[PDB]
């Protein structure tokens, strides 16, 4: 069987603009949530989000090209450039047809959609920009990177809401394991902290309104949570066949061994109380990797800090692990970064990988009072050093009941 | 600024070129590296900063800096 | 060995029919489903026509309370998916559930309700935004609703690769079956972009035809007087199934899905390379995955969007892939009749390629009065074509960002 | 009852349920099958017809068909 390993990392997050700075901030329990300042939030119930601070893509994307792409596309391009550079891969004309991408987004270019529709409502269709469609649709990140690096392999884009980041990575490995490609740039990008984004998520009553303390708003598994916090950024991995990577002398962070999928078949936005879909996804990832739940040392949980979602995921983990439920570690980095939506499963996969490299686990901050009856250790407040951790599991659940899980093995 | 300076400023900004490259006999596509959508939004910016509607048939005819200054002059 | 995938169910909404068989009958007769747009004012719009879905009635499937929670493209995808599930005759048990999923996507998604919600926002602030905005507009919700409606607990993904979505969603659905994560998959795409933002944005890119005086003659792939593509709405859904799982239940088997290739142009964000290298790579990958030769291909359901550069590029790619047999193989564009269904194109066109193998007939490329000079390909113009020995059909889809996909189907 | 009876009409219209079921003492979530989103859009429809505005805290306590009528009449 063709084995898939990760040979490159790239990331933009509300707590850092590189992989290592983000990882440092996550291990220190740093919050990247702050008040929104790019649009007026007087009438909005939520006035804060996890924003990307001091974003500079001018050295990679020219201003003429910047105007042709939404912010989430710029995030995905920057993270993809970081991952390609971190892999050191050399694109030749014999290499081209074997290297592709699998990068997606949950909602895509809301910001430029609003801008073009505002021009339309003000001055008709003649004021719409000719770049409207190619600047907003979710696959254009994969489009630009393939043009920038001359990648001629398979390019797909999975947009499964908050699960995109995991699915895009998983099937990238599948595309490698099947033989359609030797290298794949996979991940997701998201920038939904727009008027439509914040307003629409607040209309569904899914956002936190803790405006008086935004850094304490994201409280996964805590008794006083009141919805999730929006986050922006992008995560990119470089997946490679194992023999192709050793022959090239690449750096190898970890191996991607498990990928499971499932559907809740329940509700369009809420998960079932028992968490049957999350458990099915984790069990399929286990069986696809060929391990047991006990062999999992760390689970980077979805942990959106919603009342129903946290309980459902904790119940699903308890079901899947059983005796090892008191043993296995679980934490939610969304307590620090917020919810990056289609990029969540991307950046959190990176965290799962880096845990196995540094044998450390980022915490679940703001976890003052855990839920009653829940006996899980969510690594509260402070990070925790661990040893012997050979497997990590990353979860992602999205609207429509779609679920995905990834398992990573050391070296 | 005269209308020639305003046309050259719009061109140099839209196509992302220094003002010394915006030459009167330079083509948007051939000399300044534009595609269809580049020239489309270039014409749209000219239409905005001059309060003039340019039909699509008459916009394809405008391919160089001189064609732009001549259209803004006569209209 | 490898697990083989077969098509056991069909469902379709198109501008030329609201079922699979009516659409296929109308396509073989060279019927155009293009007409003037009347649901919004087109005075200032350069393009005033499209391929619309006529007399859409989903009230027996989607209740009126539920309809307000989903954009038109979601309603199209749900209806087509229900038709495909019913056409397969599959019985969902609790032992069957975990092995059946979906792979349904869209090119742009819910433009209509995005416009409506943003208009409410610009008029009355974020308080006027509907609580259903996100779940009614994002592209995966079709697969979301169907999996809830039929209790499907298997893998559900949603590929949004622009004009290539329909093929990719189907291809990886087969992959998910061949890998062992599912035994049966509902795959396809849905699209409803004939909105103010859709028509205006595609015309802003100067990509639409402006033949308002004769909309049915506007879509003319490979014709010397083409001036851009025509927008079309609808949805296509296939039910893919493992061969042993399908043979055991005695299901309907339209064809076998044998080839699936992917490629990237690595050229431009909206324009294809002149030689069509990416299209050729996609077709070659589909061939090698199926394990056949170009000569074995009887019909190619080309992408054929009726753009000047795109038609030439795909014709060049077909010339490269087939070579000596290029003058023999049949190729046609059903977009001459239905228009461009964007993320649903590759879905409905896959159905056409399958139905070609069942009826041994080929729908034409209408409005093809004068083909390009120097091109010696037979584009099945004006009328349909009856074929006797046809065992393989090829369906292409190329989208923005240079992404490409190809599917090969074998008879029985 | 009309100009009050309006409330029962919007309730049955929003929840896709017969008018004979919108009894004065009915819980949208318990009896009429309303989810949270159905409950927000229901309150939003009540806000739209009567040309009034309900705070979110005042909307949290509107959970029955008769509850809606009392508060609506009030403002
Ligand atoms: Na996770
Ligand atoms: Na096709």
């Amino acid at each position: 069987k063709r084995r898939v390993v990760v040979t490159g990392l790239g990331m933009l997050s509300p707590v850092g603009n590189t992989v290592e700075s983000t990882w440092k901030a996550l291990l220190a329990g740093q919050s990247g949530i702050s008040l929104i300042d790019h649009f007026d939030t007087s009438a909005y119930a939520t006035k804060f989000a996890g924003l990307v601070k001091d974003f500079n893509c001018e050295d990679i994307i020219s201003r003429k090209e910047q105007r042709k792409m939404d912010a989430f596309i710029q995030y995905g391009i920057v993270a993809g450039v970081q991952a390609m550079q971190d892999s050191g891969l050399e694109i030749t004309e014999e290499n081209a047809t074997r290297i592709g991408a699998a990068i997606g987004s949950g909602i895509g270019g809301l910001g430029l959609i609003e801008e073009n529709h505002t021009s339309l409502m003000n001055g008709g269709p003649r004021k719409i920009s000719p770049f409207f469609v190619p600047s907003t649709i979710v696959n254009m990140v994969a489009g630009h990177l393939t043009i920038m690096y001359g990648l001629r392999g398979p390019s797909i884009s999975i947009a499964t809401a908050c699960t995109s980041g995991v699915h895009n990575i998983g099937h990238a490995a599948r595309i490698i394991a099947y033989g359609d490609a030797d290298v794949m740039v996979a991940g997701g990008a998201e920038k939904a902290s727009t008027p439509l984004g914040v307003g629409g998520f607040g209309a569904a009553r899914a956002l936190s309104t803790r405006n008086d303390n935004p850094q304490a708003a994201s409280r996964p598994w805590d008794k006083e949570r009141d919805g999730f916090v929006l986050g922006d950024g992008a995560g990119m991995l470089v997946l490679e066949e194992y023999e192709h990577a050793k022959k090239r002398g690449a750096k190898i962070y970890a191996e991607l061994v498990g990928f499971g999928m499932s559907s809740d078949a329940y509700h369009m936005t809420s998960p079932p109380e028992n968490g049957a879909g999350a458990a099915l996804a984790m069990a399929n990832a286990l069986r696809d990797a060929g391990i047991e739940a006990s062999q999992i040392g760390y689970v980077n949980a979805h942990g959106t800090s919603t009342p129903a979602g946290d309980k459902a995921e904790a119940q699903a983990v308890k079901t899947i692990f059983g005796e090892a439920a008191s043993r296995v570690l679980v934490s939610s980095t969304k307590s620090m970064t917020g919810h990056l939506l289609g990029a969540a499963g991307a950046v959190e996969s990176i965290y799962s990988i880096l845990a196995l490299r540094d044998q450390a686990v980022p915490p679940t901050i703001n976890l003052d009072n855990p839920d009653e009856g829940c006996d899980l250790d969510f690594v509260p407040h402070e990070a925790r050093q661990v040893s012997g951790m050979e497997y990590t599991l990353c979860n992602s659940f999205g609207f429509g009941g779609t679920n995905g899980s990834l398992i990573f093995k050391k070296i | 600024s005269t209308i020639e300076e305003r046309v050259k400023k719009i061109i140099g900004e839209q196509l992302g070129v220094k003002q010394e490259e915006v030459t009167n006999n330079a083509s948007f596509v051939e000399d300044l590296g534009a595609d269809s959508l580049d020239t489309v939004e270039l014409v749209m910016a000219l239409e905005e900063e001059f309060d003039t509607e340019i039909p699509d048939e008459e916009a394809e005819k405008i391919t160089t800096v001189q064609a732009a200054i001549d259209y803004i002059n006569g209209h």
